[PDB]
C-alpha cells in the first residue's frame, strides 16, 4: 500500500515561516510531479504548490507566490515547503498522477496566530521604603512577555548610565520575551533621585516609561 | 480557472440517489477528477476523467459530463457515506478545487437548546476564569454564537467545538469557550451567550451575574 | 561578500521534529559540502551533519544518527535539517571549503522543553441553578490544558451513554488542548444522582475522575 | 575521534601573548581548524590546516603543530579579540570540535553583592508573581543559584541571564528569574535566594517574608 507522512507543524505567528517536509513510503517520487495542498476552516480545499518531475517546474498558488517555496529529494524520497492568519491550514503533501499516468498523506495543523507584535509589561523592582543608612541599594525595571526582539532599556531618559546593566532577555517556554533592567545608585538618594526607565519596544511601537519607586 | 460546486449542503437519507454538480469557469475537457474526505482523514480519490472509476471503489458511485458541466452520482446511500465531496480539475502543473459539498443525515429543524455555565472556584482560583456556551442536539449546522459581557459585543476572545450528526438523533452540538484571566473576568458583571439559528425565530440569549 | 541565512527556529516539545532550512547570498553551494552545526550552553560547539556535492554523501553525528536529516537543493541553493533535551541549541547552517579548496550565518534558536507529556485538569460545569418545572438541565466535564491528543471522556464508567457529546478538542494559542464534554439529563435527577466524568489521558498515563454535583 | 581544549577559561590582559591548546584522540596529520565565536554572532574561521592564515585575519595570530598536538597563538591581545576560540578536526564528510576556550579580562576575585526584590502588586494583580535575583559586578564567571521558597529546594522554574564583563571594572552580573503563578505564589511565607561563588567564603543567601 502507497504512502505519504507530513512532519514539522504547530504554531506559527503572523508573518512568519515554518518548514514542512514530507516522507513517504514503498514508494519513489522521483517521477512524480507532488503537491502540497491545504484545507482551510471553510472545509474547502486548496492547492498551494506542485513540483514537477526532476524540478523542472515549481508553480505556486497566487496568494502564497512569494512566501513559499516547494523543493523535492528524489533520491531520500522527501518533499518541503518554505513559508499569514489565511494560511492557517492543514496540510497536505500530494502525489498526481495515476495507476497508468492520487496518493495523499494524513496532513499536520498548521496554525497562525493573528499578532505581529506584542507591547511589553513594565513593573518595578523596589528598593525599599525604609532604606536609611549610607549603604548601597539596587532597584529596576522587569520588562515581560513582549516580542520580537529587542527591547531598549534606558533610565531617566539618557543622564543615569554609571552603574547600569541591562541584562539579555530570555525566552520563557511560553515564547515571549523577559529582560530585567537595573542600577547601583545610592540607598540615601532612594527618596528625593525620581528615577524613571524609558523602555522603547521598537517593533510593537510601544514606548512605556515607569516609576522606579519602594513600595 | 474556477471551480464551483453545488449544493454546499445536500441532504439526504439512507438509500437515497442524490448528486453533485460541479462547473468549470472553461472548458476542461474531461480533466476532472472527485474525492471523498471524512473529517481529519486523507480524502478519498474516487474518480478521475470525468468518468473513469479508480479501482478500490463500489459501483454505487459515477461521474459523467464533459466541457464545463460536470456530475456525480452516488446510488444508494450507506452510513459509510456521510462526508464531504471534492471537485479537482488537475491540469499539467496545476490545479483548482470547489468548495466542497457536505453530505449530512436530513432531518427535521430542531432549535440549539441553549444552556450556560460559569467559571467553577477551583479555577477561578489559579488565574484564568473559562466562561463555557453548549449549544445542545440542533439542525442543520449553521449557527452563530456571539458572546456580550456586561452588554458589549467580544470579537475572537471564543473558541468554538462542533460535534458530528449524534449517532441516534442527526442532530449537532456546538461549543464555544470564552477564556478571560481572573483579572478581566471579575471586572465586569453580566456574562451573555446570545445563540441565532434557523429553528429560533429570534436570537436566544442565556447569561449570569458573576457570584 | 558571501551569505548563509537560517529559518524555521523556535519553541519545540520533547521527542519533537521540526523543519530547518538554508537560504544562501551571491553563492552556488551545488559545488559545495554544506554542514548544519550546533552550539550547545556549554558555549562549545557542535557539528550535527553535512551533505556531499551531488549528495553523495549525508554523515550525521552520533547523538543524532536517525532523528534527524539533512537535504540539499543545488538549484535554488537551499539545504535543509529534519529532526531532545539536549537538541537544545543554536543551528548554523555551514559550507566547508575555501576560498581554493569557512563561511557561515547567524544561527536560528532552537529550544526544547522537557516535558513530552502533560496530564489534563479536569472541572465540573455545573447545572443551572434556574432548574425548575420538572425540565431539562445540562451539566459537564471541561478536560482543559493537556497535549498530545487524545482525551476520551466516559460517564459514571460506562453506563450514561444517551444523550451525550463529546466534543471536539480545540487548539488554544497556548498549543495545549481543550475540550468540553456535556450530557442532558433530567432537571429532577440533579440530587439524587451522582455524575462521575472518567477522563482517560493514555499519553500522560493521567486518569481524573471528577464530581458533577451542583453549586 | 575527540578534540579537548585546553584550559576551558584563559585569563589575560591587553597586549598579552597567550596560547590555546587542542589534542585530538588519534593522529589527525594536520587537518584541524581554528574559530573565533562572538555571543551570538556567526563563528568566524581564522586559521586552517593546522597553520594556514585565512585571508582577512590580522597577522597577531598564527597556529601550529601536527598528529595530534596543536597551539593558536594571538600576539597582542587587542579588545577587539575577547570572545570564545573552538577548535575543529573537519574531515571528508565529518567532524568534531573541542569544547571551547572562553578568553576575558581577567581581574581580581570579586564576588557577587547579592540583592533579592519582591513581586510588585500592579503584577501580582493580574494572575502572576516574579520573585528576582541579581549578582552585582562579579567575577569570574562561574556562580550557582538555588531557590528556595519557605525552605524547599527550588528546581527548573528559575531562568537567568549573564552580562558580559562590564565596560569598566571586568566583572559579570547574572539574574535569575522565579516565574510562579498568583496561586503558588501567596501559599508560601519565605522567598530565599542562596549565591555560591569564589569570592564567599560561603553560600551568600537574601529573602523576603511575602508581604
Amino acid at each position: 500500500e502507497v504512502q505519504l507522512v507530513e512532519s514539522g507543524g504547530g504554531l506559527v505567528k503572523a508573518g512568519g515561516s515554518l518548514i514542512l517536509s514530507c516522507g513517504v513510503s514503498n514508494f519513489r517520487i522521483s517521477a512524480h510531479t507532488m503537491n502540497w495542498v491545504r484545507r482551510v476552516p471553510g472545509g474547502g480545499l486548496e492547492w498551494v504548490a506542485s513540483i514537477s518531475t526532476s524540478s523542472t517546474y515549481r508553480d505556486y498558488a497566487d496568494a502564497v507566490k512569494g512566501r513559499f517555496t516547494v523543493s523535492r529529494d528524489d533520491l531520500e524520497d522527501f518533499v518541503y515547503l518554505q513559508m499569514r492568519v489565511e494560511d492557517t491550514a492543514i496540510y497536505y503533501c500530494a502525489r498526481k498522477g495515476s495507476d497508468r499516468l492520487d496518493a495523499w498523506g494524513p496532513g499536520t495543523v498548521v496554525t497562525v496566530s493573528p499578532a505581529s507584535t506584542k507591547g511589553p509589561s513594565v513593573f518595578p523592582l523596589a528598593p525599599s521604603s525604609k532604606s536609611t543608612s549610607g549603604g548601597t541599594a539596587a532597584l529596576g525595571c522587569l520588562v515581560k512577555d513582549y516580542f520580537p526582539e529587542p527591547v531598549t532599556v534606558s533610565w531617566n531618559s539618557g543622564a543615569l548610565t554609571s552603574g547600569v546593566h541591562t541584562f539579555p532577555a530570555v525566552l520563557q517556554s511560553s515564547g515571549l520575551y523577559s529582560l530585567s533592567s537595573v542600577v547601583t545608585v545610592p540607598s540615601s538618594s532612594l527618596g528625593t533621585q525620581t528615577y524613571i526607565c524609558n523602555v522603547n519596544h521598537k517593533p510593537s511601537n510601544t514606548k512605556v516609561d515607569k516609576k522606579v519607586e519602594p513600595k | 480557472v474556477v471551480m464551483t460546486q453545488s449544493p454546499s449542503t445536500l441532504s439526504a437519507s439512507v438509500g437515497d440517489t442524490i448528486t453533485i454538480t460541479c462547473r468549470a469557469s472553461q472548458s476542461i475537457e474531461t480533466w476532472l477528477a472527485w474525492y471523498q474526505q471524512k473529517p481529519g482523514k486523507a480524502p478519498k480519490l474516487l474518480i478521475y476523467k470525468a468518468s473513469t472509476l479508480k479501482t478500490g471503489v463500489p459501483s454505487r458511485f459515477s461521474g459523467s459530463g464533459s466541457g464545463t458541466e460536470f456530475t456525480l452520482t452516488i446510488s444508494g446511500l450507506q452510513f459509510d457515506d456521510f462526508a464531504t465531496y471534492h471537485c479537482q480539475h488537475y491540469a499539467g502543473y496545476s490545479a483548482t478545487f470547489g468548495q466542497g459539498t457536505r453530505v449530512e443525515i436530513k432531518r427535521t429543524v430542531a432549535a440549539p437548546s441553549v444552556f450556560i455555565f460559569p467559571p467553577s472556584d477551583e479555577q477561578l482560583k489559579s488565574g484564568t476564569a473559562s466562561v463555557v456556551c453548549l449549544l445542545n442536539n440542533f439542525y442543520p449546522r449553521e449557527a452563530k454564537v456571539q458572546w456580550k459581557v456586561d452588554n458589549a459585543l467580544q470579537s475572537g476572545n471564543s473558541q468554538e467545538s462542533v460535534t458530528e450528526q449524534d449517532s441516534k438523533d442527526s442532530t449537532y452540538s456546538l461549543s464555544s469557550t470564552l477564556t478571560l484571566s481572573k483579572a478581566d473576568y471579575e471586572k465586569h458583571k453580566v456574562y451573555a451567550c446570545e445563540v441565532t439559528h434557523q429553528g429560533l425565530s429570534s436570537p436566544v440569549t442565556k447569561s449570569f451575574n458573576r457570584g
